[PDB]
Formats: C-alpha cells, structure tokens, sequence
C-alpha cells in the first residue's frame, strides 16, 4: 500500500525556478538560498 | 632505600587515613579513570572498600578515630586499585595516541 | 595555614600607612600569596604523591 | 606480489558489439562455473504512470513460459542442467542471469535469448502473476527498509519518473493487460539498450558467436531533486526507520569516489556489530555507547543524472533526535574538518569493498553489465585504485561541502517518528554557525 | 565436501552483519525458500 | 495518590533542593557557612529595603 | 596540552584558521563600528564623512 | 598456482593457495563448537564467537578493532555445531597485521571479567536476531530432539545461561578445545612459508588432541513449539550417515532428487519431486525441501515443510509419501542423473567464491586432514548408483523419526501418527 | 521495589494516622465483619480447632467462645478504634527492619516524624 501513495503536487507553492519537473535544482539552489539569505542578512543589518 | 622508606612511613602516619581504617587507594580522588577502575574491581574488594569508606565517614561524623590497634599498618596497606587504574590509564593513553595521529 | 596567615598579614598591612616597615612586609606577603597558590602548593602535592608511592 | 601487481594481473574485460547493437562483454577467469546474463536499460524510470508496474510484471512472467519452450519446459531444462536462473529489476536496470557450468554456456545463452525476445505472455499466466504481485505488494509493507526507501525516492524525486516505485501502484497492477506489457517489452527490450555479460570459464569468441547465433534477430529528461519530507507515523511499529538524503552525483560524475570515501568514513553500524565503543566511526561509537541506534547505514545510490546520498538508521522512539544530530554532525565535520588519517581509512575501506564485491562470478557479471549500461565501459580495478589514491582530505572536504553543506535534505520516516526533528531543524543542522 | 555448507538448501545462513567483529552461524538446509512468493 | 511534596512542581523543586537532598553525613560545621551566607544575603536584602525607604 | 600535540591537531588547526581569522575580522569590524573608533574609521573612505 | 597442504609436527594443517588476487583471506578452522560442550558449560561457544574483538595479551580490544578498520579488513567468526572458524580478510599488503591480530585472538585470549560481562547482553540480541527466521528455532529444536548428546547442543546460548557464562569457562573451552591437532590454517592469497611462520610463532604452544566429546546418540524424539504463527514450520528427520561416507553422497543425491532449495526465482520447483507431490494434494501456499545435515559422527536426513496451519499435516504426509515412493523403487535413472548434475554444479558454485573455497578447504582439512580436488568429489558424486539412493530412502523410511514443528501446531501430525 | 519504599511507607503511616485521628463508622463495620469471618473460618477443621484450644488455654487460660469474640467485636466502634489506634500508633517510636535494596527507606527520624500529624 506504500506504493499507492504519491506525494501530492506542490506546484502552487513551488518557486518559479523549481516549478519544472524536467530541470535540475542544482543550478537554482544557489539563487534560491541567496534570495532567502539576502532577506535574512538585510534584516540583521537593520537590526 | 631505608631512608626513603622511613620518610614514606612518616608521611603515612602523618596522614590520617590509617587512623580511620582506610587504605591509601580508598582515599584517591574519583576521577573518570578511577571510576572505571572501581567499576572493574572484583566484588569482594569493592564491598571491602565500600565498608571501609562508610566506617571512615561515620567516624569523621562523630569526630572520632579508630582504636590504635585497628589502625592500618604501613606494611599491610595493599594497593588494590593501582593495577586496575594503571590498566585504565594505559587504555586512555593508547586512545589519545591514536587520536593524535 | 601559611596562606591564611599571609592573608591576615595583607589585611593588616593594607590598614597600616605606607612606610618603611610596612612596605617591605606587604611586598613579600603578596609574593608569598602568589607563590603559595601557584608554585609551592602543587610541588608539595607532587612530593606527597611520591611519598605515598602513588 | 604487491597489491598493485595483483590489480594489474586481473583479467581484462573484452567488449564487442553486434550489428543490432547488443554489446557482448566477458571476463575469462578459468573457473569450472560461469555466469551469463542480459542487462537491459529498462525500469521504472522509463515508465509513465499508466504503465508503472509493467517491468516488474514482465520480470514475473519472464521464466513462467516462452513460445519456444512453453510453460515449465524452460524451468525444467535449467534445473536439469543444474543452473540457477535469477532476475532483478530496478528503477534503472533489469537483469536476467543464469548461473551454470562453463560447458552449458550455449544452452544458457539460448535460454537467455528466448527469455529476452521470445517470451510468451499467456493471459492465464498474466492473471496468476497479477494475483502473486498483489499479494507481494501486501507483503512488502512488512519490509520497513524498502518502504522507507520508496518514500525517500517518492519525496526526493516527486513529480519525476524516478519517484515511481519498481513494483508500481496496485491499481496499475490490477489494470495492466497483455497488450501494454507486450508494448513495454517491445519499446524497452531493444538490442541497443541491452548488454550480454558473462564471467567465468567463458571465452569471448564463443560468447560472441553464440550471441550472433541467437541474439542477431533483434531490433537495430533529467530529474529534479526536491528537499521534502514524508512522515508516516505509526506508533504501533516497534522501531522507527528514518532515511535522509541529499542529491548526489550520477554514475558518470568523478565525485562519486570521494563521496564513497566520505561515506566509508561515516561508516555503518548494527546492534550485533562486535566493535561497539571502539569502532573507528565516531557516529558508530556514539550509537554503541549510548545505544542510540539499532542499525545505521550510509548509502550512495546513484542514477544516470542524479542520485541519493545520505544514511538510513533504525532507532527507538526516544533516540531519533540524537541520532539525527550525530549523523548531521558527522557530515558537517567531513565538510569542514576532515583529516588525512580518516581519509586513508576510508580509502582502504573503499578498496576492500570494491575488491570483495567483484569476487564471485555472479558479481563480476553484474558489474560488467551494469557498468556497460551506466558508464559505457568496465572500469578496471586499477583505474578505481588510481582515483581512490587521488582522493585526500582536501578533496573529501571540497566534495562534501559541494554536496552536503547548506543543501536541502530529503527525509523519510516510518514508525514512532514523533521525535524526528521538524524539517526546519533538520535543514538548520545541514549548516554550521561556527563555520 | 565435508561441511554443512555442502548442503546448500540453506544452512540456516543466520549470520549477522558486522565489521571487525561479525559472528555467523550455520546449521543445514532450512527451507524457507520459494514460500516467500506467496505471503 | 501521590505525596504533594514529591509531585507538585514547586514543592518537587523545594523537596529535591532542601528536604530529600542526599547530603554527606560527615559534612562538618564548615559546611554551615554557605547557608549562613544565604541567610546573610536575605537579611541584607530586607534590612536594605527598609533602609532605602528612608534613604 | 599533551593530548593536543599530534599531526591530526595540526591539520585541525590549519582547517579552522581561515574560519577563526574571518571571525576575528568580524569582531574587529564590530568593535570599530560599535565604538565608532575614529582612528580606524578615518581610513575608510565613505565612513570618513562622519567626522 | 596450486594448493599447498602441509601437516606440521604439532598436528596443525597449513594450506595456502596463491590466486594472485587483490584480496587475501586467511582463516583458522578449529574443531570446537556447540557439540564440544556439556550441560555445565552450555553457551560458551556462542560467547566465544562473540568475543573475537575482546582484549588479548598481544593487543587491546581498541587496538584490534581500530587497526582492523584502519587497514579496512574484516574479522569474522563462523560457528558450526562441530567447527568454529576465524577468518580475516584484507588487501594483500596488510594481511600480516590481521594475521597477527587473528593469532592473538585465537591463541592468547585474555577474558577480562568486565569485558566478558559486557558481552553477555550481546548473546540475547544475537539470538533474537537469529531466531527472527523461525527455521533457526525449528532446526535447533530438531537437533535437540534428534540427539541425546553432543550435536543436540544449540548454536546459541541457552536463555538460563545468557548472563552466567563465566570467563573461566571461556578459558577452559579455549585451552581444552583450541588445540593444534584440532586446528587448520587455510589462506588464500598468501605464501606457504609466511603462513608456516605465523603458525609457528603463535599456535605452537597449545598441545594437540584436546578434550574430545562423546559420540552423538540418536534420541529420536519430537519437540513441538506452539507460537501461534500462521505458517507451521516442521522438519521430519532420520539418522542418515556421517560426512565423507559413500552413504552420505547417496543421501545428498537423494536430497537433490526429492528437491533441494529452489533454482528459478518465483519458480514452481517443477523438477523437485516433493514440491509436485505436495502441490497435487495441497493447493494453498506451501514450501517443501529435503533436509540433509552431515556431521562427523552422524547425519540427519528428512523433509522440511513450511505450510499453512490447517494444511500442515497434508503437506508433511504428502512429502513423506513421495519419499516412500522413492524408497519402494520408483526412481528413474534420468532423475538420478539430473540430481547428480545439480549436486556437481552446486559444489562447483559453492567453491566459486573466495569464502566458499576457504570454508571448503578448512572443512576438508579438519574433517579428513587432506584436500580433495573438485574433480575427485565430482567423480565420487557420479559414483553413486540409483540403488544406493533407493536404499538411503529406505533407511529414512524405516528409521526412527525425530520431528520439530513450530507454529499453530493444531492439525500438525505427531511422529507416531506419521 | 527499590524506588517505591518511601511512597509505601508514606501511605502506610498515613493510613495509621488516619485511623488514629479520623476513623469512620463504615470502615469500622467492614473491619469488624472481616475479623468475624477470619475468626470463624480459621476455626474450621480439627487441626485449627485443636490448635486454638491449646493456645487459648496456654495464653488466655481459657478458650474464648466465638460468641464472646462476636460480642467484643460488636462493642467496637469508630470511637474505640480511634482511641486504641491513638494509644498504640500515634507519636510512638516504631521498630523498623529492612532487607535488600533499602536505600530509599526513610531514615529513622523521618519514619518517626511520620508517626504524628502536624495537623492533629
Ligand atoms: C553571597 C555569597 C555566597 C553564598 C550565599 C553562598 C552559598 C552557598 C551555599 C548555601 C552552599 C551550600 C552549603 C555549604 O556547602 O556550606 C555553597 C557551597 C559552595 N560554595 Fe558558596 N556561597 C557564596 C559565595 C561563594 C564563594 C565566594 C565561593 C568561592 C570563592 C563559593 C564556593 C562554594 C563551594 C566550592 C561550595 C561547595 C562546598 C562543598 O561542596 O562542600 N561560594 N555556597
Ligand atoms: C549582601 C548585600 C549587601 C551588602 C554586603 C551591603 C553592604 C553595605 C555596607 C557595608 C554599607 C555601609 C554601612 C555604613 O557605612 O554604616 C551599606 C549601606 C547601605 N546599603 Fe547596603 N549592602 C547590601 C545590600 C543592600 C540592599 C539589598 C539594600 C536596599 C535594598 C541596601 C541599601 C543600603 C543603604 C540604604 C545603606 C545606607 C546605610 C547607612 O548609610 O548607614 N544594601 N551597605
């Protein structure tokens, strides 16, 4: 029965770069982490 | 040798673990190596150590010393823990040497 | 007990005015306090360890 | 003779290609017994949702009957010869190999050709194997390790063919028909996508001529890794199975060797290991001393363009968090502060594993076929040894940082996984604030 | 052939995996094979 | 049932700290100065609170 | 000190020296920034405008 | 090259074959095991198997484990009621260090009380892991019922002795059973002189021909375990022959005629006579194989059946009836020849691997004190006649039966009823 | 168990003090019936009856008849139970014997303190 389960689609929440199922996330990993950590670093600078 | 033995005996009597019935290894600080050495002790020796320590603690509670006849003699003091402690320290040293390189 | 006596001496010297008799006593007492804590006590403990055959 | 001389003395593998494109490779070891098999570049990853279970179904019906030898005639001939007929199907490869005496190589090759090409699929046999496959799908829920690894594939490669399980969904198994199974066989069991491999007393000329005799009449998208977690919590289950992975290099990528060295450094453990506290692996030592884990293993599953790199550990309900902490700490220490001595130990372990696995005619044939499919060549043990020697502490740190540091993990859980750390905590474990 | 491994129906092949101490035990043909096909 | 001293949280802490704490039986009167120190701290706090009302 | 005198620890020191130096720079910048140390900040071009 | 077989004056066999392979495997085979145990010291063999990594006089447990991992080698102990084997595997370069460790383990064991006490827990874990497959429990009970003494002793420590195995008992076992005359040193990938040097360096001290256990006596009893498992695992056996006898080869040929372990994955075991005979009567899931265990002084032959609880009796009786069929003379020459072919292929495949070759060489050296080339064993196999197979079937049918069954015994038959 | 000695001592001494201070009629009735049934059941069979005769003659100087036992039991009330339990159980130094893992067993001062209630 474990085979029957398939992870529900998360495309609505997925970022644009990882929307496609046909492209590697290795190329976009740095960009995505960079956006998130840029948010964090700017927040810490203001703090 | 006799001079060193005489000074050692003077120190042994000057220290009071004999007066309380304790042997020298009974008075060692319980570091981790000593804890493992105690864990490795045979049951008879462990029980004898436990009772000696308890009796010494009771005597110190009442600020009393054991009768002079019952004091541990310098000759008869037996270093029961020393071989186990030596083995434990050897194992620790081997592990540290392996860690070094 | 030498250390305790030295601390008492340091208190007495600190109370007293700075002058010929007290200045030298205070300097020697401070030297003795640090010496007892750092040097004499450990070497004496090692000597006791040797005496006990530990 | 030194180890290098022994490696150089290893018999070479001879690869030849028939006109249809079938690649025949053999290694002659001068042994009475030999193993021969056909390794096909077919599996779940080449199957869409409609026909996900087709390959497993064909493997089930492969030895049941063939047109030339109907029903049990194939089994009877194989058993009378004394040979063993076995097959395994994976997401990327499917293999049928016969273990037999060297003298029986011609009949073994003929039988393999019959199985690959002229495999009858009687609807009655299909229905019987459908019953069997459904019962096995029920049975496979018992194997917690397989369930957790299927969960890891599902979550890690969600939305891609690699997520699909080899057995396939029960609905597809029920709805599969002879027509679609035959279509799958025709589409994927093609001569250019197959390799005939033999190891043992075979002679490459004899194998090639037999393949010409029997196999001649034959035809002439990168997946996405997603950092996600699947948690199936069943408190009744006695022990909790957790598998955590990050995307790894494919078969081709040279980084696989240093990553395998790092995984050797991390090590493996089971409650019945005898090293216990004195085991070299720090995680293994901690697990033994604290009794954190019943079993622990590091895997480097690799596919054509992507792979799963991580570890699988079985723990009690109260020990999952500590085990996760220690495993991620080991990964981070390898990324940041790897050392030469542990790298040497890992290199020796990898050499021993590589040499030991190749021991055995069946492992040699497996390696020949799977390497020809995956690499296009049989990598000699000497080349493996050279690549392993090149690895050092700096290389290990660089590779682990590339594939481990600040990389979103894929996590699967089963059993009492209530103490399994939340994905945010697990992800934060993948990077070190000190570094 | 002078061993219980000579009987390959499965000599109970009950060894446990390990490294630097792996204990294994064997008895004799144990069956348990080909019943796994059906629950 | 349970003893409130051993089961209530604050009473549990208080019991472990000063009621059922396993204490060596040979501790001497030099082991009374620390509790004297805590009593001195409490006395200083109270006397100072009353002094500060007028300072 | 006896235990931490070996080839591995020397390798460990080399691995962490780049991180320690970077953290030390972070402390140096933070101290100068927080204290507005004019001695150090005068050299910096844009921050020099403060004084 | 070729295997070099030498018997040293002390009685220790050293055999070396240089395969010029990257990995060298050396194993010391000792004629000690569950059989060489008495009621007082039951379970000592198990703890000895689990005590390989414990401290020895030459090296500490830390040194043994850490060094063996550092070279990447493996130390394993494989135990059989009659034999105990210590095998070290590593690359050809580092073989000497693992040989030093192995000889220290076997010849100079220091069973320190604390380390031995620590290992006592591992016995229960190992037994629990082994018994997860019910056939292990079935086989242990089968050996207990078949033999009054010696081979009856289990390969796993009895529960009442889990924490009561003493270091003194381990020392006594090692001293009285780990003797030179009971040892064989077999190495693949190493030179004969090096092996001789190591054997002289370490194993020489122990005197040969140590304490010898009593000859196994056939109890012929039934042990039944009701555990509630859906599948009933039962084995009906009779005393067949000792290893190395012609009757033993006849019994092996009979085992393959009736059907040994399956050949085709998901196969119906069509050639196997027992499987077809049971299938004709039982249409539920079932499993039937021929059980042959050959030991130095005795052997057991019989049928092992895994079946649903309700139909267990039918399966057992049908397999027994097929064996009776063979005993009555309904054996075809073609079937006998097919069984011979399967036996020869099985022997060759067993010796195919390095582990298989090492185990076979050690077993032959211990049992017979000589090495027989595979060709001679095949010639022995084909020497068997159909009449001998029929006579072995007759011996099974006539002989007293010992049975062990586990599961919802329920409708499972008793030995007298069989 | 080794770790339950203190709780068991607390509950036992609590029951003692509760009987001494705040005993109630219903439990007194239950105890009286229990004693009556024990007395009647024990004096069943020639061995128990003969043992009772001999021991009563040695100890009481007479065999107290079951009717006298019943009368004395009936006289018992919550007040009588409280009075007697206070006389014998309350603020009275106990005698304690311990064997085995008795480290958790309370020290004699604590056990003696348990023999009285600050509330009462
Ligand atoms: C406001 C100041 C302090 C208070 C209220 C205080 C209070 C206490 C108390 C109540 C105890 C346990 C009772 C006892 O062991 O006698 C204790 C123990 C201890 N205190 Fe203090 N203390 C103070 C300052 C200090 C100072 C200045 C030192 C050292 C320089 C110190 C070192 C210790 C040590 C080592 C112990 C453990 C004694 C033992 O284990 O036998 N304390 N303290
Ligand atoms: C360990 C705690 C404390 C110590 C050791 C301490 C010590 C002292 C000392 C030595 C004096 C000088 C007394 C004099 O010169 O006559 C003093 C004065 C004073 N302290 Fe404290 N103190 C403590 C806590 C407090 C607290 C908690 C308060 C208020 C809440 C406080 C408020 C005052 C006041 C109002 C004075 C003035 C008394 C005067 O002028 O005579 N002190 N303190």
């Amino acid at each position: 029965s474990h085979t029957d389960i398939r992870v529900p689609d998360f495309s609505d929440y997925r970022r644009a770069e990882v929307l496609d199922s046909t492209k590697s996330s290795k190329e976009s990993s740095d960009a995505r982490k960079g956006f998130s950590y840029l948010i964090t670093a700017t927040t810490t600078v203001g703090v | 040798s006799k001079w060193l033995e005489g000074i050692r005996k003077w120190y042994y009597n000057a220290a009071g673990f004999n007066k309380l019935g304790l042997m020298r290894d009974d008075t060692i600080y319980e570091d981790d190596d000593v804890k493992e050495a105690i864990r490795r002790l045979p049951e008879n020796l462990y029980n004898d150590r436990v009772f000696r320590i308890k009796r010494a603690l009771d005597l110190t509670m009442r600020q009393q010393i054991l009768p002079k006849e019952q004091w541990t003699k310098y000759e008869e003091d037996k270093f029961y823990l020393e071989p186990y402690l030596k083995e434990v320290i050897r194992e620790r040293k081997e592990r540290e040497e392996w860690a070094k390189k | 007990w030498m250390l305790v006596a030295d601390l008492i001496t340091l208190t007495w010297i600190g109370g007293q005015p700075v002058e010929h008799p007290f200045i030298i006593i205070g300097q020697l007492a401070s030297i003795l306090y640090f010496l007892i804590i750092l040097v004499l006590m450990p070497i004496t403990s090692i000597i006791e360890n040797n005496l006990l055959k530990w | 003779a030194t180890y290098a001389q022994a490696l150089q003395s290893v018999p070479e593998t001879q690869v030849s290609q028939l006109d249809n494109g079938l690649r025949v490779a053999s290694e002659q070891s001068s042994q009475p017994t030999c193993t021969v098999g056909v390794w096909i570049d077919a599996g779940s990853r080449y199957e869409n949702e409609k026909n996900n279970g087709a390959g497993y179904f064909v493997e089930h019906l492969a030895f049941k009957g063939t047109k030339n030898r109907p029903g049990s005639a194939l089994e009877k001939e194989v058993e009378s010869m004394g040979a063993h007929l076995n097959a395994y199907s994976t997401r990327e490869h499917t293999a049928y190999y016969i273990k037999a005496l060297s003298k029986d190589l011609p009949k073994a090759v003929e039988l393999l050709a019959d199985i690959v090409q002229n495999c009858s699929l009687e609807d009655s046999q299909i229905e019987k194997e459908r019953d069997v496959i459904l019962q096995e799908l029920q049975e496979n829920d018992s194997s917690m390790r397989d369930v957790v690894f299927d969960y890891l594939h599902a979550t890690a490669f969600q939305g891609t063919p690699l997520a699909q399980s080899v057995e396939g969904p029960s609905e597809n198994v029920r709805k599969l028909s002879r027509a679609d199974l035959t279509e799958y066989v025709s589409q994927h069991y093609k001569a250019p996508r197959m390799v005939l491999a033999a190891a043992g007393g075979v002679e490459h000329r004899q194998l090639l001529d037999l393949a010409q005799k029997h196999f001649s009449s034959l035809s002439g998208t990168p997946c996405r890794f997603t950092g996600s977690e699947i948690r199936h919590r069943d408190d009744a289950l006695p022990l909790a199975h957790v598998a955590i992975a990050v995307e790894g290099p494919g078969w081709a990528n040279p980084d696989n060797v240093p990553l395998q060295v790092a995984n050797a450094i991390i090590g493996h453990y089971d409650s019945t290991y005898g090293g216990g506290t004195h085991m070299s692996s720090t995680l293994a030592s901690v697990a033994a001393t604290r009794k954190l884990c019943q079993s622990f293993q590091t895997f480097n599953i690799c596919y054509a363009e992507t792979g799963l790199l991580g570890a699988h550990f079985v723990c009690d309900n109260m020990s999952i968090d500590d085990m996760m902490f220690f495993l991620q700490g080991q990964w981070m220490r390898l990324c940041t502060s790897a050392t030469e001595s542990e790298v040497v130990r890992g290199k020796n372990i990898l050499r021993n594993a590589l040499v030991s696995h190749l021991d055995g005619t069946t492992p040699v044939c497996e390696d020949i076929g799977r390497s020809l499919l995956t690499y296009g060549r049989r990598i000699p043990l000497a080349e493996w040894e050279s690549r392993i020697a090149e690895v050092d502490a700096s290389v290990v740190r660089e590779v682990c940082s590339k594939y481990f540091y600040d990389q979103c993990p894929a996590v699967a859980g089963l059993g009492p996984i209530e103490q399994l750390p939340d994905y945010n905590r697990i992800r934060s474990g993948m990077f070190w604030l000190r570094f | 052939r002078h061993v219980v491994c000579r009987f390959p129906l499965g000599p109970f092949c009950a060894g446990v995996v390990g490294h630097a101490a792996l204990p294994a035990t064997s008895e004799s043909p144990v069956l348990d094979a080909k019943r796994s096909f059906l629950c | 049932m349970t003893n409130i001293r051993k089961s209530h949280p604050l009473m549990k802490i208080i019991n472990n700290a000063f009621i059922d704490l396993p204490a060596p039986s040979n501790i001497s009167s030099w082991w009374n100065f620390g509790s004297l120190l805590g009593i001195c701290l409490i006395l200083q706090i109270l006397t100072g609170l009353f002094l500060a009302m007028h300072y | 000190l006896s235990r931490f005198l070996g080839p591995r620890y020397r390798e460990l020191a080399r691995n962490w020296i780049p991180t320690a130096s970077m953290w030390g720079a972070v402390g140096a910048v933070g101290l100068v920034w927080a204290t507005d140390w004019r001695l150090i900040l005068d050299w910096v071009p844009y921050i020099n405008g403060k004084f | 090259q070729d295997l070099e077989f030498t018997r040293l004056p002390n009685g220790l066999v050293i055999a070396s074959l240089e395969n010029y392979a990257p990995a060298s495997r050396i194993g010391l085979f000792i004629k000690a095991g569950s059989r060489y145990e008495d009621s007082n010291n039951l379970g000592t063999s198990h703890l000895l198997r689990l005590a390989s990594s414990l401290t020895t006089k030459g090296a500490s447990s830390f040194k043994i484990t850490r060094g063996i991992e550092a070279v990447g080698g493996k130390l394993s102990v494989t135990s059989t009621r009659e034999s105990m084997a210590y095998t070290v595997e590593c690359l050809r370069d580092d073989i000497e260090i693992l040989m030093e460790f192995l000889l220290n383990v076997t010849a100079a064991p220091e069973f320190r009380r604390w380390e031995v006490a620590a290992l006592q827990s591992q016995l229960r874990i190992d037994k629990a892991v082994a018994f997860q497959n019910p056939q292990a429990q079935v086989l242990e009970n089968l050996h207990a019922a078949a033999y009054r003494n010696a081979l009856a002793n289990s390969l796993y420590c009895p529960d009442y002795r889990i924490g009561k195995v003493t270091p003194d008992q381990l020392h006594y076992y090692v001293q009285n059973h780990f003797t030179s005359a009971r040892m064989a040193l077999i190495g693949l990938g190493v030179s004969h002189p090096v092996l001789k040097q190591v054997a002289e360096r370490f194993l020489n001290m122990r005197g040969g021909l140590g304490l010898s256990g009593a000859k196994a006596k056939y109890r012929g009893g039934e042990i039944r375990d009701q555990n509630g498992d859906s599948l009933v695992h039962a084995a009906l056996v009779a005393e067949s022959a000792a290893t190395g006898s012609a009757e033993a080869n006849a019994f092996s040929v009979l085992q393959h005629v009736l059907g040994a372990g399956p050949h085709v994955k998901r196969g119906s075991n069509a050639t196997s006579s027992l499987y077809q005979a049971v299938a004709k009567g039982v249409h539920q899931p079932f499993d039937v194989s021929a059980f042959n265990a050959s030991y130095s002084d005795s052997g057991l032959f019989g049928i092992y059946t895994i079946s649903q609880a309700a139909s267990a009796g039918d399966v057992i009786k049908s397999a027994y009836d097929q064996v009776k069929t063979i005993a009555q003379g309904n054996l075809s020459n073609t079937d006998v020849q097919a069984a011979k072919n399967k036996l020869k292929a099985g022997y060759l495949m067993s010796v195919e691997s390095s582990e298989g070759f090492l185990d076979e060489v050690g077993s032959q050296a211990l049992v017979a004190g000589s090495y027989v080339q595979p060709s001679t064993v095949l010639q022995q196999i084909d020497s068997v006649a159909d009449a001998d197979v029929i006579n072995a079937a007759k011996k099974f049918v006539s002989g007293r039966k010992s049975m062990a069954a586990s599961g919802n015994l329920g409708h499972t038959p008793f030995v007298d009823e069989l």
